[PDB]
């Protein structure tokens, strides 16, 4: 019965020792005997006046020590089999230790866990407070005495065995996995009761020696591999060895060492020879070496310094490939060939990076830098021609000359173009050139459809913000309202109290100044033909009545019209310019008319007048009454008695050609002026931000904030600096000539 | 009885209680998880030869009370202990760790 | 009747003390251990061994029968021997001073020493006072200054004293509103039988209950509601005025503030809400 | 919910039942535990025989009466050779001091 | 006369009613600081400036730099 009673130690401990020997060395045992041993252990632990907890602890510890010693001697007595026998006795003893922990549960819980009381923890005394050779749990104590009396006396013997088999595994042989794994994780298992550093014993017994042996073995292996073969199959063999080594590490070792081993395995055959690899990857990437490039990437991403050299080498290769691609273009088709070559290079190298180098971000950055250098490639003593090429490409793709070419491939090509456009450093030049060429397209009406310009403005806005193309959009809006005003004008024609006949099919385009890239000819003083003053005056009063505080200017170098010839034997449709229309209107009055009469009637100056006369004589619509080969001030002209044209429905207006070189330098001068103002504004902005800032900080801030559109030269930045200084907005610091301050 | 654990006390009374109710006391958990390699013939006899039956009855009733009234927000009432039986249950609780 | 030894020369190395003495005092001597000889004397009432080099106290009292006031201050004692606590010394002790000693944790068996009327533990390294200090109902003088008393124990409110010197210790700030929930529901039986044994005043002893439990019940906590709880309690470090415990209290750099920490234990979670309501209303 | 303490001879079975649980469920539980056919035994309640069809709700097995913390006693009596059943020889639980 | 014109596709440019002396920008264009509220201001001295530029200039200097004369806002065009 449950009671504190006097108990003789020997009588109970004989049966208890029999059962404990049965359980530690796993053999047959009865459940009822196990229950009886629970009862016996409880009876021993608590008694009166002689508790037997201390005696039971000491005697079971002594038995465990003797058993571990017996196992150790039995294992030592049989050599060349230490691993297998050690593992067998290890699993037996470990399960036996767990079974003791279960069986001694009362001993562990209410005897041992009540003596290990260190500080004033509400229980001081009432047990073995004076603690020498500290008490430990029976499940813990069995493993502790296993490492003290079976592992340590055998440490040096175990490793030399273990390292013999693992190395034997690396030489192509097949040692049994179970025994090696059990012996290796025995070191972790033993210290499983340690609160701090459970793997410390494993690290000090079979990690550091194993790491060193792996280092030596793989150093020798790498030396042999280098001595026997060249680079390509060297990477092949290194990859095979690393894969097999990760397999072996998972096969034998503890998971916590899985990284460490491979750190010592790649650094002995990759990091110790990254000079050999780096001195050969240059020949690899610059040739059709796909698998070699992939192996190089895999090897060099593991080590710290493997990547940057390959990244730089690939950037150099891409830059050279782009330069070689875009330097051999035929003169006929610079824009499309340039764009398609840049896209071909970009596509090929993006496929290379995403298919071989796993799409690493660093390699994408290298590709972007190389193609940025290729795109902005400028010949010596010349300005970059890429923005002109891109503007011409866009215009040509939006030109009506592309017969039989639908709009979906237009969108495809037009969104491919944005990839190239993003690489343009000087986007302002492209913006201005495309503004001029789009204005020409709109005025001359040579576009696919207006949704194409929808797409253009939307794509450019996505690529560089709304303010980049805002003016363009404004120009665009003018188109979208122009026809409306035309219809509105028709309404006023039906709304005037006194209905009048214009005698002309008047059509107009209403364009906002400033936002449009059109320059008025200074003081052309062109005399309007007598017919058009009515249209001009009613449109001016229309605009004044519907728009307040606005003035309208009539540019005459783009306005056109139609002249039909029917009353003669040659009915001819002639699309004519304004100046040519006035010239023909003058000539219709008199058969012979002198140059002075042209000045009197047209009132428009000599250069443009003689240009119009040369254009008129180019297609031979009028006759010259003077045999002189030059058109002088005394030249007299007459209408052609005998005129003909194969194209009956013809035009005499000069076709819109490419921008003349003179024009491109005025455009570039305007771009430079705009750049100077933009840098001035940015400097003012930064000065408002700081009011005190070092000149180098000004340089960095302006270059950072301005690179989105153009890359200003630092020299222009200095000129902007003294331009602002001369404006008395900032002052040069008295104490520091390289410092600026606000006084404005 | 692989799902119903049977406890035989000193008097021979066989109290059959749910195994999940018996595992409340960790000592019994070790008692069943002892030698191992059980035939699983649905026979769990655990001879508590050294505890009275009239107290093993209260132990099993407490097992049911604890498993039923665990993880419950209801007003759980005090387990009744008779004055004539407290100690036997206390020492028994000590031997049972519950 | 009285004698004093104040040097190595005045201390008899071999010969024993007379028997006409009543009070013995040994001061400023290089006694590494308390001698066996001095434990054989008949009629020591007050025993002083101040300012010595004594490390371990004697295991058992040899023959002493009165030993009213044992003083061992300014010594090198580490911890009292457990066996020394269980001797007859409790039946006649009246005082015990351990000032300026390396004592770090008073053993709990000092609760059995019911006969003390004045205790001194100044300049020690006592983590906290013994928990069943309530069992020392005859104690009147207590001093544990310059110690690290983060929290006085629960039973401290039972004692009635005249003075209490405790200034100079780290007093942890009271956390009435932040409990430390160690309670478990359903109360495992042992707390329930245990709560029961004590509720019914079932006289028990180590010959009837297995010994380990016999310790736990001896010092089982008492909740404020009035019922014991061996385990599964709620501990709250609550400050209480110490003028109830002792007539006079001495503190440092605090005028009008006499509060001290006390580890109040709670039997059940539902019982804790009543204390929270009481504290909120007060 | 109610909990039942079946007491057959030197045996005691602890079961869970609801007020709407049928007696045949208890009979099947005893079948499973004691590996004997169910129709043999008849459950009892203080010498008042209980039939198969009616459920425990009409018996008196209320929640306030048969709590998990103190299950109600239900008798049991197996089958002898033929069609004779033993009486309620229920061994009482030993006397506490 | 008998011969006439049947079509005329005119082109027109409309603006406000040229280069600023403060922000060094076109008067009808947007100033440096600007955003759609940047109207123009015409003064007595027959000078048209941006509203923001003249507003920030008058905060410390009350005279027109062009003629060294006090600036008076004749009218605002917006
Ligand atoms: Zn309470
Ligand atoms: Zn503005
Ligand atoms: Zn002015
Ligand atoms: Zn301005």
């Amino acid at each position: 019965s449950l009671k504190p009673r006097v108990v003789d130690f020997d009588e109970t401990w004989n049966k208890l020792l029999t059962t404990i020997k049965a359980v530690v060395m796993l053999d047959y045992v009865e459940r009822a005997t196990w229950n009886d041993r629970f009862s016996d252990i409880y009876a021993l632990c608590v008694a009166y006046p002689e508790p037997l907890g201390e005696r039971l602890y000491t005697e079971t510890k002594i038995f465990l020590e003797n058993h571990v010693q017996q196992l150790h001697t039995r294992v030592l007595d049989s050599a060349e089999q230490v691993l297998v026998m050690y593992f067998r006795y290890w699993e037996e003893y470990s399960r036996g230790a767990d079974y003791m922990d279960c069986l001694y549960r009362y001993l562990n819980t209410q005897y041992i866990k009540k003596n290990k009381l260190t500080e004033a923890d509400l229980q001081y005394g009432y047990g073995g407070v004076d603690m020498n050779e500290p008490l430990m749990e029976i499940g813990e104590l069995a493993l502790d005495l296993w490492r003290k009396l079976m592992i340590e006396p055998l440490q040096d013997t175990l490793l030399i065995m273990l390292l013999r088999e693992i190395k034997r595994d690396r030489c192509g042989e097949d040692p049994n996995q179970k025994v090696i794994h059990g012996v290796i994780n025995s070191f972790v298992h033993v210290e499983q009761y340690k609160k701090k550093f459970p793997l410390k014993f494993y690290q000090e017994i079979f990690e550091s020696p194993f790491l060193a042996e792996t280092g030596e073995y793989y150093k020798q292996e790498a030396s042999n591999l280098l001595q026997e073969s060249n680079c390509s199959q060297y990477m092949e063999k290194i990859l095979g060895r690393l894969k097999d080594e990760e397999i072996r590490c998972r096969k034998y070792l503890h998971p916590s060492s899985y990284n460490k081993v491979i750190h010592e395995c790649q650094q002995r055959m990759v990091a110790d020879h990254l000079q050999f690899l780096h001195a050969e990857c240059h020949n690899i990437i610059r040739q059709e070496r796909r698998n070699d490039m992939a192996n190089m990437y895999t090897l060099l991403r593991a080590v710290s310094s493997g990547l940057p050299h390959m990244i730089q080498e690939l950037q150099n290769h891409i830059h050279d490939e782009g330069l070689r691609a875009i330097s051999n273009l035929s003169q006929e088709n610079m824009p499309t060939q340039f764009v398609e070559s840049v896209l071909e290079v970009h596509s090929k190298f993006v496929q290379l990076v995403n298919c071989v180098l796993n799409g690493d971000q660093h390699f994408m950055s290298a590709l972007d830098k190389a193609l940025t250098c290729v795109v902005n490639y400028r010949e010596p003593k010349s300005v970059c021609k890429a923005p002109e090429l891109l503007a011409k490409y866009c215009d040509n793709m939006l030109k009506k000359s592309a017969k039989g070419m639908t709009e979906n491939e237009v969108e495809d090509k037009l969104t491919s173009f944005i990839t190239v456009f993003k690489y343009i450093d000087d986007k302002d030049v492209f913006q201005k050139f495309y503004a001029r060429m789009l204005a020409k397209r709109l005025i001359h009406g040579l576009s696919m459809s207006m949704d194409s310009e929808e797409t253009m403005i939307n794509k450019l806005k996505q690529a560089c913000g709304y303010e980049f193309t805002s003016k363009l959009h404004r120009m665009y809006t003018d188109m979208s309202v122009s026809a409306d005003l035309n219809n509105k004008f028709n309404n006023f024609i039906k709304s005037q109290d006194t209905v009048i006949d214009l005698g002309i099919s008047f059509q107009i385009y209403v364009l906002q100044a400033g936002a449009w890239p059109l320059t008025q000819a200074p003081s052309s003083t062109f005399a309007i033909p007598q017919e058009l003053e009515k249209s001009v005056q009613m449109f001016e009063l229309f605009y004044n009545q519907h728009f307040s505080g606005r003035k309208l200017t009539w540019l005459h170098y783009l306005c056109t019209g139609e002249v039909k010839m029917n009353y003669l034997c040659k009915p001819y449709v002639a699309m004519v310019t304004t100046y040519q229309m006035a010239v023909l209107l003058a000539f219709n009055n008199s058969e012979i008319i002198t140059y002075k009469e042209l000045q009197d009637s047209t009132q428009m100056n000599e250069k443009e007048l003689t240009k119009t006369i040369k254009s008129l004589l180019d297609v031979k619509m009028i006759n010259h009454d003077s045999d002189k080969e030059d058109i002088e001030g005394e030249s007299t002209f007459s209408l052609n008695m005998n005129f003909s044209s194969k194209r009956t429905k013809f035009k005499i207006t000069t076709p819109m050609q490419k921008d003349t070189p003179q024009e491109v330098e005025q455009t570039r001068s305007a771009v430079d002026e705009d750049r100077k103002m933009y840098l001035q504004a940015a400097i003012v902005r930064i000065m408002k931000a700081r009011k005190v800032l070092r000149h180098n900080a000004l340089i960095q801030e302006v270059i950072s904030q301005s690179r989105a559109r153009f890359n200003p030269s630092i020299s222009m930045i200095k000129k902007c600096i003294e331009v602002l200084i001369d404006k008395q907005y900032i002052e040069r610091s008295q104490a520091s000539a390289d410092e600026y301050s606000y006084v404005a | 009885d692989a799902m119903y654990v049977k406890l035989i006390s000193s008097d021979g009374h066989e109290f059959i209680v749910k195994r999940e109710h018996a595992l409340t006391s960790g000592t019994i958990k070790a008692m069943l998880s002892g030698p191992g390699q059980f035939a699983e013939n649905e026979t769990n006899e655990v001879n508590f030869r050294e505890i009275p039956s009239h107290v093993l009855s209260k132990v099993c009733m407490y097992f049911t009370y604890k498993v039923r009234y665990t993880n419950s927000s209801t007003e759980i009432p005090e387990f009744p202990i008779a004055p004539e039986i407290a100690l036997e249950l206390l020492m028994a609780a000590n031997f049972l760790d519950c | 009747s009285k004698l004093f030894i104040t040097t190595k020369k005045d201390y008899p190395i071999t010969k024993s003390f007379p028997y006409s003495l009543e009070h013995l005092q040994v001061s400023y001597c290089k006694l590494a251990r308390v001698d066996m000889r001095m434990l054989c004397l008949k009629k020591l009432q007050k025993l002083d061994l101040s300012n010595n080099h004594i490390k371990k106290l004697p295991k058992t009292i040899g023959d002493l029968v009165c030993l009213q006031e044992l003083i061992l201050n300014h010594n090198f004692l580490e911890s009292f021997e457990v066996v020394l606590c269980s001797t007859t010394l409790r039946d006649t002790l009246k005082s015990l001073d351990l000032s300026a000693n390396k004592l770090k944790a008073l053993p709990v068996q000092i609760c059995n020493f019911k006969e003390l009327v004045s205790l001194k533990l100044d300049e020690n390294e006592l983590l906290q006072l013994p928990f069943p200090i309530g069992q020392l109902s005859k104690l009147r003088f207590l001093s544990a200054t310059k110690n690290n008393l983060q929290c006085l124990p629960n039973t401290f409110k039972k004692l009635t004293l005249e003075n209490l010197d405790l200034f100079g210790n780290p007093f942890m700030q009271a956390t009435p509103l932040v409990p430390d929930i160690q309670l478990k529901i359903p109360l495992p039986l042992l707390e329930t039988a245990a709560r029961a044994t004590l509720k019914y005043r079932i006289p028990y002893g180590p010959h009837l209950i297995p010994a380990t439990l016999c310790q736990d019940l001896s010092l089982a906590k008492t909740c404020d509601c009035g019922l014991p709880c061996l385990n599964s309690f709620i501990q709250t470090i609550v400050l209480m005025n110490l003028h109830q415990v002792s007539q006079t209290v001495v503190l440092v750099d605090t005028m009008g503030g006499t509060d001290g920490p006390i580890v109040c234990y709670f039997c059940s979670l539902t019982c804790y809400s009543q204390f929270l309501d009481k504290y909120l209303q007060s | 919910d109610v909990f039942l303490m079946i007491r057959h001879h030197k045996t005691t079975i602890f079961t869970d039942a609801k007020e709407n649980t049928t007696v045949y469920e208890l009979k099947r539980i005893v079948e499973g535990i004691l590996k004997r056919p169910p129709e043999d035994q008849k459950l009892y309640k203080d010498d008042q025989l209980l039939d198969d069809n009616k459920t425990l709700g009409d018996c008196g097995f209320t929640s306030q009466t048969a709590r998990p913390q103190a299950p109600a006693t239900v008798g049991l009596a197996f089958r002898s050779s033929g069609d004779s059943f033993e009486p309620l020889r229920v061994e009482p639980f030993s006397s506490p001091p | 006369k008998r011969f006439e014109v049947k079509k005329w596709n005119a082109v027109a440019l409309w603006a406000w009613d040229d280069n600023c002396a403060i922000c060094r920008n076109h008067i009808m264009d947007l100033c440096i600081e600007c955003s759609e509220e940047c109207t123009v201001a015409w003064g007595v001295c027959n000078h048209a400036f941006h509203f923001h530029c003249i507003s920030r200039w008058l905060k410390t200097r009350q005279v027109c730099p062009l003629d060294n004369r006090e600036w008076e806002f004749q009218k605002y065009v917006g």
